[PDB]
């Protein structure tokens, strides 16, 4: 399959280093590419930096533009990522994700477990300003969101993704472009999107269906995050 | 073997005929018309025929 | 000055 | 003051000049022969004139830089104007030919279609590249080198002892200025003059209507127009016009007042007469699909 | 300038695709490779099975460091007139004819001896005008028969013209005077004409020496003196 | 005999064959189009040229969407191309050095490419692996490949080379129906836009359709001199066009079965390779071996200008769905994008 | 002694006609059909014709600047380019012409023993240090170089002098050593590397070609008697010059009395103009010798 | 006669 684990992990004072490493599990390391992500306790996501195939571009953060370290490994399907020194906000969770570059491709597919490890005790802005709606099963209810600046371009295509998170898991791929729908889910919803204030909408409320949705964009080479919507089950 | 064997190819090259022959027929005027018709009719989408401005065509601009 | 056409190929001419 | 100066701006033309044409010749040169067309023939010869007229600057910057003592001997200087006048007239004469096959291949066939192929507008080129050589004869053959007073500086110059007849003296030389600056300046900005007219009425009366689409592409060529005869114009007025009124002066019999005005003004027409093989190259490329589809239509 | 994420990562994706593919094409430049046109279901087996120690079949080995692979078209049972173009860069074709064929009806038509139809099947591909530089070798296998069918049945009967005596060199040099005959464009290819056998394994040196000189002939009248 | 009275019976059947056919024709096609005005003289600079092979190509083919192209090398390597941006996507090693034809399947899933290998390999493009991998090896008959088309995402549709066509089926293995009427080696074969008929060309100057369904001879057409290169249908399913080795066109309508126009011209002696319309069905372009893409008319026989950008031979030549472009392969390296 | 000085002009213009005349058209000729032909020999023939264009062009001052008895009214950095020009195109194809003889040895002698060597050898960048080495040994006349008039007899010439960095007692030591660091790399090694490796391919391809062949005989008799002609000539062009100014500036120290040197004198003209056969013979020799320049003419 | 070196660049040569 494509399972991938995490190693490293503990506590350490600030200044301290530790060693992290990810082991590929046959799913065509050669061609693919890796990505790191922040989860602070319970509040949203935050990129972290970008490793491209065959050694070539490679992009930093800012907060850790000076800081952090990444290298990849071809043979032995494994990936290097190195800490030199902890400051006081760098307690967070990890899931390191895998994604191509094509046509037709698809980014943001599969999902790790992710490890935790404590320490001690411009961009287009994402809102979305609705937090918690208290829709009951059987029925439909939509979600908002909406940028800070026109994302659409001359080629022809937009750049918005959309993401599941049900409690205690990792995410999955809703849609990645709008009318566009990820295999692995069924056909209950649909895009609606259009302009510059796009929302998402479901069918049937489902069991499974209780989670949070996350809202993206890939048109700035800095890719920033939204906030937090809880959906209730009541 | 041989000589029983061609009858069997002789027969079935002789039998395809009947259904060959078998077959509505119309007349050459007809067929001709109907082609014309259907490239007068055709000949306004065509975009070869009629060359369309530069901010048509998506390869070039 | 009185000269006689001095700079009809002298100045930077092409005449 | 100006000796000091004029160099300046004679290197730079220099510069710009060698370095737009030999761009426009090699990117012209490296296309194949079909996708060449009597466009391409004209502009070929428009480039290597250019490049021929641009190259003998240097010659003359170090002449006027060194208060004028001509160090390069006597064929020198004999090749530099031979060369630069005559790619002058060729300029004249491809941008004639331009403007009469432009102005032919939008209307004449339907009006009339007698003319010659363009497999022979080779031969045109040749010919009007013989017949601007030939044009320059009397010029050479009056350039004798030689001192001026007994100073040491040196410039090679006419000496009018070819004629060697005081009456065949001052009408050949009157003849052959008026001749040469008549059919070099005012049949060509006449003909020119007149066929830009018929494009700006043809275009004024063409979009009188005012649809969606067209208005911009009507601007971006009423453009065209303007700024082709403000740089001809531009470059045309300077040379003839001091030199209708420096024949003007002579029989106007004027006090020197204005005479040291033309002869002091003189140069700086001189420096900016370079500003067609300045600015030939980018205003053809950036223009010539304009030109293309507005002369198939 | 206006090329997005997607965009870039496509190109340079594209532009490792293709050092790859040209790393590839540089790694498979420098070999040779030869055709086996049987003309006779009786030795290509022996032929190709002392060279190794459905349809198209591959043999591949290495000998005195180069690399060799061999391509059999035997048996494919159709017109040749429309596949055999796709042949174009072999080097060389080996044609192979057994010894003891003649004097057989050749169990089809029984009026006509092996060696007419092998004569005109190599006449034909000797004048197809694909190969222009294209080179010959003549391999006849099955040797160990001739000495004693030659007493038994002469060569006269398969002949119409006289043949001489009745001794092996004679006989030898007459056959190979009909094989070398064949040609009419002598100026450009040429022939090796050997008369292998059944054990010392000098075979493999021999073909090491034809392609060898076909690679310097080659070179020769590409560049420079010739 | 028995068979001279067969033989009889069947040139006596031919006689009131032919005797139909001459009855059936009143007068020729280009006689009453002679009223229609020429569409003029039509050329086209070359728009974009790709490179990205090291031997000579064969095959090549555009996808579904009039954006992805595919194209047959002579090394084992198959590319995948991008038509506006001229990247590309994949290029899949293969396992037979030797190929001939290759198809796409019009659900963008599935590739199909064979040659002298006697089998058909089926590989996957879209995997959730990651890499493409070959799915079956679809073979079993007895001659070389000539052509091979798909008709849906689970049947496909082989060109034989011995003297066969068959169905065939993606699931099972098996050949579904078999078809033996032919008299020697065929070359290529083109489906209907109905997706029911389907007409074949052997090598023995004749031409004939089947039945998708039922399976056996409807019509048959003579009149060559020699083997036909190529066949192509009209855009409507009324006729279709044949060539010939010998350098002339010939054109085929279903029910009247009549002579048409032949686009035949006198300088030219060297033959062709493919052909296939455009939109409208009012151009034919044509591939010869002379290094030409000759243009002719659909409805009048004149000649039209021609491109000729390639060195070296031309191979195949096709249209997109769209009418947006036209792209030709040469044995050269070299593949042309026209408009 | 007087006639030859006036008639030296007018084979200074011949061979101006004819090397001019014949560069040129192989230059039209291989630039007309360069983009197909991607052969291996084409960088290299192109980088002789063009050295040896820039090579004759400029001739005819120096030609009436002997007619005019040594005036050169043809200014100052003239001759200066024209020398310097002359020099980078004799080193230029020196090192062209044994650069192509170690490509056609490396080529020839061992088939696929060891072909990982070509990649480094047939590209432009051999010819690219080649122009650059030409240059490093071309600049030192372009810096020791300085006209001016001299005998005070109203004649200026185009002359060379040390007074910049030589010393009043180091002219000689600096001029002779000048010479013979030139002519060391113009003769010594290229023309014996030629040798060696022309001997090597024809013991080769006589040993190859042994065995008797009725079609090989005369096949192998023009191979020998292309590859000796072309070493025979190369070394009749190159040998002359070198000999006489090396035996020259070594024997002035010897003091021959008067016959030998005024000989040297009266004879070094003559050496200068048999130096033009390697124009006068390069283009037809390697061009009209190769089928394909004939097809293509024809 | 006593001719002091001019020769070695002066007739045509180039050294």
């Amino acid at each position: 399959d494509v399972q991938l684990v995490e190693s490293g992990g503990g506590l350490v004072q600030p200044g301290g280093s530790r060693k992290l490493s990810c082991s590929a599990s046959g799913f065509a390391f050669s061609s693919f590419g890796m990505h790191w992500v922040r989860q602070a306790p319970e509040k949203g996501l935050e990129w972290v930096a970008y490793i491209s195939s065959g050694s070539g571009t490679i992009y930093y953060a800012d907060t850790v533009k000076g800081r952090f370290t990444i290298s990849r490994d071809d043979p032995k399907n494994t990936l290097f990522l190195q800490m030199t020194s902890l400051r006081s906000e760098d307690t967070a969770m990890y899931y390191c994700v895998r994604s191509i570059y094509y046509y037709g491709s698809s980014p943001f597919d599969f999902w790790g477990q992710g490890t935790t490890l404590t320490v001690s005790s411009s961009d287009i802005v994402m809102t979305q300003a609705t937090s918690s709606v208290p829709v009951t099963p059987g029925e439909s209810v939509s979600i908002s969101c909406r940028s800070s600046k026109s994302l659409l371009h001359s080629n022809g295509n937009t750049y918005l993704y959309w993401f599941l998170q049900r409690p205690g898991q990792s995410p999955q791929l809703l849609i990645y472009r709008m009318s566009n729908l990820a295999s692995g889910v069924p056909d209950r919803f649909s895009g609606s999107g259009s302009g510059t204030a796009f929302t998402l909408t479901i069918s049937r409320l489902e069991a499974e269906d209780v989670g949070v949705y996350y809202c993206m964009q890939h048109l700035e080479y800095p890719l920033t995050f939204g906030a937090g919507t809880k959906l209730e089950l009541k | 073997s041989n000589n029983t064997a061609s009858i069997a190819q002789a027969r079935k090259l002789v039998e395809q005929l009947k259904m060959e022959a078998n077959i509505d027929r119309i007349k050459v005027s007809k067929a001709a018309a109907d082609l014309m018709a259907y490239c007068e009719a055709h000949a306004k989408e065509d975009p070869l025929l009629t060359p369309v401005p530069a901010s048509e065509n998506p390869f070039r601009e | 000055l009185q000269r006689r056409c001095m700079p009809l190929h002298s100045r930077v001419p092409f005449p | 003051s100006s000796g000091a100066l004029i160099p300046a701006i004679y290197m730079l033309v220099f510069l710009l000049g060698t370095t737009g044409n030999g761009l426009v010749l090699w990117t012209v040169f490296r296309s194949s022969r079909e996708k060449r067309r009597s466009a391409d023939i004209f502009i070929a010869s428009l480039a290597v004139a250019d490049l021929t007229f641009v190259v003998t600057l240097p010659l003359w910057a170090t002449y006027t830089y060194r208060d004028y003592d001509w160090p390069f001997g006597t064929f020198f200087c004999k090749l530099s104007s031979y060369l630069i006048f005559v790619n002058m007239y060729a300029s004249v004469f491809c941008l004639t030919g331009l403007s009469f096959d432009r102005y032919l291949a939008i209307v004449r066939p339907v009006a009339n279609a007698r003319l010659r192929l363009r497999v022979s507008g080779a031969v045109a080129t040749a010919v009007l590249w013989v017949l601007a050589a030939l044009l320059a004869m009397p010029v050479m053959v009056l350039r004798t080198t030689g001192d001026l007073e007994n100073t040491t500086k040196v410039q090679c110059y006419m000496d009018y002892s070819m004629v060697a007849t005081v009456s065949s003296e001052w009408a050949w030389e009157v003849g052959l200025g008026v001749s040469s600056t008549t059919v070099g300046f005012v049949v060509p900005f006449t003909i020119m003059l007149t066929c830009y007219f018929f494009i700006a009425q043809t275009i004024a009366g063409h979009f009188r209507k005012e649809r969606i689409e067209g208005l911009r592409k009507r601007r971006r060529l009423l453009s065209i127009i303007v700024v082709l005869v403000v740089t001809f114009a531009l470059c045309w007025m300077p040379y003839h016009l001091v030199k209708t009124l420096y024949m003007l002066g002579s029989l106007l019999h004027w006090p020197c007042d204005f005479d040291l005005f033309l002869m002091n003004i003189f140069p700086y027409c001189t420096c900016i007469s370079y500003v067609n093989s300045c600015l030939n190259p980018f205003l053809y490329a950036f223009f010539d699909p304009r030109f293309r589809q507005a002369c198939t239509s | 300038c206006t090329l997005s994420a997607e965009d870039k990562a496509a190109v340079e994706r594209s532009k490792m695709i293709d050092r790859n593919l040209r790393e590839d094409g540089e790694k498979a430049a420098r070999e040779v490779k030869l055709l086996l046109l049987g003309a006779g279901e009786s030795g290509k087996s022996t032929i190709v099975k002392q060279m190794k120690i459905t349809g198209i079949v591959e043999t591949h080995f290495t000998f005195k460091d180069l690399h060799f692979k061999m391509f059999d078209v035997g048996g494919q049972r159709s017109e040749r007139k429309k596949w055999i173009h796709c042949f174009e860069g072999v080097t060389a074709i080996i044609f192979c004819v057994a010894l003891s064929d003649y004097d057989l009806v050749l169990a089809e038509d029984e009026e006509m001896n092996r060696m007419h139809e092998s004569m005109k099947l190599f006449d034909s591909i000797c004048n197809n005008k694909w190969f222009t530089d294209t080179s010959i070798i003549l391999f006849l296998n099955k040797k160990d028969l001739f000495e004693e069918k030659i007493k038994k049945s002469p060569l006269t009967i398969c002949y119409p013209e006289y043949a001489g005596s009745n001794t092996y060199e004679e006989a030898a040099a007459y056959i190979q005077c009909q094989f070398e005959d064949l040609n009419k464009r002598k100026d450009t290819k040429e022939i090796y004409t050997h008369f292998t056998c059944a054990t010392d394994t000098k075979n493999v040196q021999f073909v090491f020496d034809a392609v060898t000189d076909v690679i310097i002939k080659n070179n020769l009248k590409d560049c420079g003196l010739f | 005999s028995e068979l001279d009275q067969l033989r009889q019976e069947a040139e006596q059947l031919k006689n009131q064959i032919r005797d139909a056919r001459k009855a059936c024709a009143d007068a020729t096609l280009s006689q009453i189009t002679n009223n229609i005005d020429p569409v003029g003289r039509i050329q086209m600079r070359t728009r974009r040229t790709l490179r990205g092979h090291l031997a000579k190509i064969y095959a090549m083919h555009w996808g579904t969407d009039s954006r992805l192209l595919v194209s047959a090398s002579q090394d084992g390597k198959l590319i995948i191309w991008d038509s506006y941006t001229t990247n590309k996507v994949h290029a899949i090693p293969l396992r037979s050095s030797w190929v001939m034809t290759c198809a796409y399947a019009p659900s963008g899933n599935y590739v199909a490419c064979g040659g002298l290998d006697n089998i058909c390999s089926i590989y996957n493009l879209k995997t959730r692996e990651g890499n493409v991998r070959v799915s079956r090896e679809l073979a079993g008959h007895t001659g070389y490949l000539s052509c091979c088309r798909f008709l849906d995402d689970n049947q496909i549709v082989t060109s034989s080379g011995d003297t066969t066509c068959a169905l065939w089926d993606i699931e099972t293995g098996q050949q579904t129906t078999t078809f033996t009427g032919h008299t020697g080696d065929v070359m290529s074969l083109s489906l209907a836009p109905d997706t029911r008929l389907f007409v074949s060309g052997a090598c023995d100057a004749s031409a004939k359709l089947w039945d998708v369904r039922e399976g056996m001879c409807r019509q048959t057409f003579t009149g060559h001199e020699s083997d036909i290169n190529a066949i192509c249908f009209f855009p409507n399913g009324n006729a279709f066009a044949t060539g010939s080795d010998d350098a002339t066109c010939r054109l085929f309508d279903l029910r009247a079965d009549q002579e048409l126009m032949t686009y035949s011209h006198d300088n030219i002696i060297c033959g062709i390779t493919s052909v296939s319309f455009s939109k409208s069905g009012r151009l034919l372009l044509a591939g010869y071996d002379d290094f030409n893409c000759n243009v002719w008319d659909a409805l009048k026989a004149d000649r039209a200008g021609v491109l000729a950008g390639h060195d070296n031979r031309v191979s195949c030549l096709g249209v997109t769905d769209d009418g947006m472009a036209v792209a030709t392969g040469s044995w050269d390296s070299f593949l042309k994008i026209w408009n």
